[PDB]
């Protein structure tokens, strides 16, 4: 099962 | 030897229950889930049925039931939901599709409670009290819930709570499974150390429902995970350089180190008027270490609660044993494992 969390940070990073 | 059952459409949900209980009605016309009040006349009690939503609708959902069932069955204190009765329309494991669990009537849950005009801080003091009361019972079976929230409280009119809705709780164990928790009410660790938390999320989820019920208002309404964040973060301060090292994500640290610098905001400028003790427990409960959060334990040992704490009215658990939740399942296992369960139920002497 995939990690929602990392998605949105990396995002919000970039 | 199956009592006889009758059937009747409740909100566009087939309801299927023995005769001794008559009279179903949906409480908050619906809104609360699939829990319908009820008279049972084989004990003159009021009671509430709640038909399981899907119990086997995936290998996840199929183990939620497992595991929620048997943690039921194996609790036994005045804060904890108690069954009365386990029941299923089906006559054979090979037609197992439904269940239903049957429990005293409450009549309202914490969210009706947060709208009270006439709250007073003895009442947030009496159902905080409750929640860390069953919270030290379950977490000394080692069993975590992972989602209090208002809606999960019942309180009855005498203002007792118990908690409800065991469906994402388990066997604490080193790695979990990683989303958990309502959003709202979700520990930052959870999403800063994905699998990796512990019991203190529920303490968490506490401090947040404990300041709900002093303002009215939800204390951290995040519409997505970073927004969720940040609003936590606000409150509690960004973490410093050695907080930083114990978060596990290099994504959440890198995120973090790009907001502006939050200090640890002061409690009592945020609870205006509240309790000062009250506050003091508050700062207790919502810390961003976990390590560093107050247990259920040590919070009933709080001067906050002095009218009602009783060091020998606070018992602990028999410690939960995990008895086939350690493996990856087919659902036509975990659904025999519950048919037993449901099968072997014995209902409390009245
Ligand atoms: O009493 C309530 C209750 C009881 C049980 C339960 N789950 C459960 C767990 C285990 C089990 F075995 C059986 C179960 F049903 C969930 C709730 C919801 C809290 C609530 C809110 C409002 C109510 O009536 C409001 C009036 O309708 C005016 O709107 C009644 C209840």
């Amino acid at each position: 099962l995939a990690n929602p969390f990392e998605n949105e940070f990396k995002k919000a990073s970039e | 030897e199956r009592p006889t059952f009758y059937r009747q459409e409740l909100n566009k949900t087939i309801w299927e229950v023995p005769e001794r209980y008559q009279n179903l009605s949906p409480v908050g016309s619906g809104a609360y889930g699939s829990v319908c009040a009820a008279f049972d006349t084989k004990t003159g009690l009021r009671v509430a049925v709640k038909k399981l939503s899907r119990p086997f609708q995936s290998i996840i959902h199929a183990k939620r039931t497992y595991r929620e069932l048997r943690l039921l069955k194996h609790m036994k204190h005045e804060n904890v939901i108690g069954l009365l009765d386990v029941f299923t329309p089906a006559r054979s494991l090979e037609e197992f599709n439904d269940v239903y669990l049957v429990t005293h009537l409450m009549g309202a849950d914490l969210n009706n409670i947060v709208k009270c005009q006439k709250l007073t801080d003895d009442h947030v003091q009496f159902l905080i009290y409750q929640i860390l009361r069953g919270l030290k019972y379950i977490h000394s079976a080692d069993i975590i819930h992972r989602d209090l929230k208002p809606s999960n409280l019942a309180v009855n009119e005498d203002c007792e709570l118990k908690i409800l809705d065991f469906g994402l709780a388990r066997h604490t164990d080193d790695e979990m499974t990683g989303y958990v928790a309502t959003r709202w009410y979700r520990a930052p660790e959870i999403m800063l150390n994905w699998m990796h938390y512990n019991q203190t999320v529920d303490i968490w989820s506490v401090g947040c429902i404990m300041a709900e019920l002093l303002t009215g208002r939800t204390l951290f309404p995040g519409t997505d995970h970073i927004d969720q964040l940040k609003l936590i973060l606000r409150l509690v301060g960004t973490p410093g350089a050695e907080l930083l090292k114990k978060i596990s994500s290099e994504s959440a640290r890198n995120y973090i180190q790009s907001l502006t610098q939050m200090p640890k905001m002061n409690f009592a400028n945020v609870f205006i008027g509240a309790n000062p003790l009250a506050v003091d427990l508050l700062e207790k409960m919502l810390v961003l270490d976990s390590d560093k959060r107050i247990t259920a334990a040590q919070a009933l040992a709080h001067a906050y609660f002095a009218q009602y704490h009783d060091p020998d009215d606070e018992p602990v658990a028999d410690p939960y044993d995990q008895s086939f939740e350690s493996r990856d399942l087919l659902i036509d296992e975990w659904k025999s494992l519950t048919y037993d369960e449901v099968i072997s139920f014995v209902p409390p002497p009245l």
